[PDB]
């Protein structure tokens, strides 16, 4: 009751996108990759249960699930979109997960490729002992 | 509908 605790964890969301030399048979012009990771020398898997990447409905199996690192999707397409990302926690109490609406933008042909990084800080106020242990390992 | 787009914009 004397002591209080705030634990902060750093997530990095990002994507790369490059125009293909030749478009696919379906007419997909771009190759892209989206990811969620920790900083260098981090182990976010200690507290991350899974990452869910909600692709545009035009993709087959659009709710892409990554239970183990790396948390990323590699795809080909013709356009960018808002891509909701859910990071689930190895946590018994709330919050169970966090959601980000990720802007998976693609540049036009004749323009340089995309290499974007978006930093996200999470704060857990007075987590459970077990979750605190998990968070601080990352 | 018509969510998929090219360029950053904004």
């Amino acid at each position: 009751m004397a002591s209080s605790c705030a634990v902060q964890v750093k997530l990095e969301l990002g994507h790369r996108a490059q125009v293909r030399k030749k478009p696919t048979v379906e007419g997909f012009t771009h190759d892209w990759m989206v990811f969620v990771r920790g900083p260098e020398h981090s182990n976010i898997q200690h507290f991350v249960e899974k990452v869910v990447f909600h692709l545009h409905e035009s993709f087959p199996r659009p709710k892409r699930v990554c239970k183990d690192p790396p948390y990323k999707v590699e795809e080909s397409g013709y356009a960018g979109f808002i891509l909701p990302i859910e990071v689930y926690f190895k946590n018994k109490e709330e919050p169970r997960k966090v959601r980000f609406d990720y802007d998976l933008f693609l540049h036009l042909e004749g323009h340089p490729p995309v290499n974007h990084l978006r930093c996200e800080k999470l704060t857990f106020n007075n987590p459970t002992e077990d979750f605190r242990r998990k968070l601080l390992k990352a | 509908k018509g969510g998929k787009g090219l360029g950053k914009g904004g």
